[PDB]
């Protein structure tokens, strides 16, 4: 029934670089770190993203953030009444701060997110994510 | 396009010490992705190929091994080629590997073919190297571009209506080939289903029927499942990859299934050799072995 065949002739063994000539090892790969970042990135894809632009007042932006996982995400815990964020009305508790002035805060370190949020000025440009209905 | 220029630069490092990179421009790579993507969608998701042909397994960014693979097997179009996926991840030169393969596909669309491995998926290569390699040497936008190209790779190939080819293996959901052909592209690889199993499943001698896969995804299948599969569809061999075999090749269930792996000393942690499969006009099959939590007010 079979229409294929196989070869009984000897097998040809061509040579190839050794381990000394060709170092195929790669210790740079870090699946644990990448996976932590990727999980945060997955949640954002499922979120409703909208732009927001706030002008800083005397009190600042009137927002309190919390980090949630190392690789963290930035979420709003408090919107101070009378602050810029509340008076705008588009930012609510549990909103994720996906981007700030064009810099992504998804799966970042606390040190990175703090540096970015401390360097904001005046009219800050936000990308906000909210859970879809 | 610069296609001849791109290939020439990629082959210029043949005689150098392994590890030397070839840095193509962002636009050249994007061209290769957008044009190979166009070809992939113009060709069937289930390939119907005819001999002669040479079949190769995983590469995983071991670019110079791919060159020696081509050097001994004959650079295209001297020989027709079919790869079973896993071109990226775990190696230091995935970008060179996938660019050379995509270039040849554009140059020789009817004589050079690439199948989708489990590592040609965003959820996987985001973790095991390709995303990092794209971020370091280009931008992540280029990685998204590779994702759109990978999402259109063909899944399986049938050679001469008798040899069935795919990266992983069989699926318990696979009754007719029309289930494969109905798969629409571009598509991600789901965590479960037919497409998942074709890219992930493994043969296992110690399993009767189907069993859970130690990888945490898809299944394992025994020899009886192979024999019944070949009988039902009038095939005589299953050719696949996705597992390291010490001799570059390894048979399963007598001669009804073969596993190919073309990345010698896989990521520098194995001793294994690489191998390929040559099929002639008379469907003779032979083996060539390539042996060496926080808060803040704003
Ligand atoms: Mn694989
Ligand atoms: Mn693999």
């Amino acid at each position: 029934n079979r229409k294929i065949k196989f070869s009984s002739a000897p097998i040809k063994v061509f040579n190839t670089y050794s381990n000394e000539d060709y170092d195929r090892r790669n210790d740079e790969v870090d699946p644990v770190a990448a996976s932590a970042e990727y999980e945060l990135e997955k949640r954002v894809e499922k979120l409703e993203l909208f732009p927001v632009e706030l002008e800083k007042d005397e009190d600042g932006l009137g927002i309190s953030i919390i980090g949630m996982g190392e690789k963290l995400g930035i979420f709003v815990k408090t919107v101070t009444e009378g602050g810029a964020a509340q008076r705008d009305g588009r930012i609510q508790v549990n909103d994720q701060i996906v981007e700030v002035d064009g810099i992504s805060l998804v799966g970042v370190t606390q040190n990175f997110a703090a540096t970015v949020l401390r360097n904001t000025k005046g009219n800050v440009r936000f990308v906000i994510g909210r859970e879809k209905p | 396009l610069n296609l001849d220029s791109i290939i020439g630069r990629l082959l210029e490092v043949q005689g150098s010490r392994p590890g030397k990179n070839v840095q193509l421009t962002e636009n050249e790579i994007r061209g290769l992705c957008l044009k190979s993507r166009e070809i992939f969608l113009s060709q069937p998701i289930l390939l119907e190929l005819e001999a002669p042909l040479k079949i190769c397994g995983d590469i995983h960014g071991q670019y110079y091994d791919l060159l020696r693979l081509f050097e001994y097997g004959g650079f295209p179009p001297e020989s027709n080629y079919l790869f079973l996926g896993d071109y990226v991840d775990r190696g230091k030169q995935s970008l060179e590997t996938i660019c050379l393969l995509l270039a040849y596909k554009i140059k020789y669309p009817e004589n050079f073919f690439l199948l989708r491995g489990n590592h040609e998926c965003a959820s996987i290569n985001r973790i095991y190297g390709f995303y990092d390699e794209c971020k370091r040497r280009y931008n992540i936008k280029l990685w998204k571009t590779f994702t759109d190209c990978f999402n259109c790779l063909p899944i399986a190939a049938i050679v001469d209506e008798k040899i069935f080819c795919c990266h992983g293996g069989l699926s318990p959901d696979l009754q007719s080939m029309e289930q494969i052909r109905r798969i629409m592209r571009p598509t991600d690889v789901p965590d479960q289903g037919l497409l998942c199993d074709l890219l992930w499943s493994d043969p296992d001698k110690d399993v009767q029927g189907w069993g859970e896969n130690d990888r945490g995804v898809s299944f394992t299948f025994g020899a009886e499942v192979v024999a019944k599969f070949l009988h039902k569809h009038d095939l005589d061999l299953i050719c696949r990859a996705h597992q390291v075999v010490e001799d570059g090749y390894e048979f399963f269930a007598k001669r009804q299934l073969v596993t190919l792996f073309s990345a010698p000393n896989y990521c520098g942690e194995f001793d294994n050799a690489g191998a390929m499969m040559s099929v002639d006009e008379t469907l003779m099959c032979s083996f060539q072995i390539l042996k060496p939590q926080f808060e803040m007010d704003i």
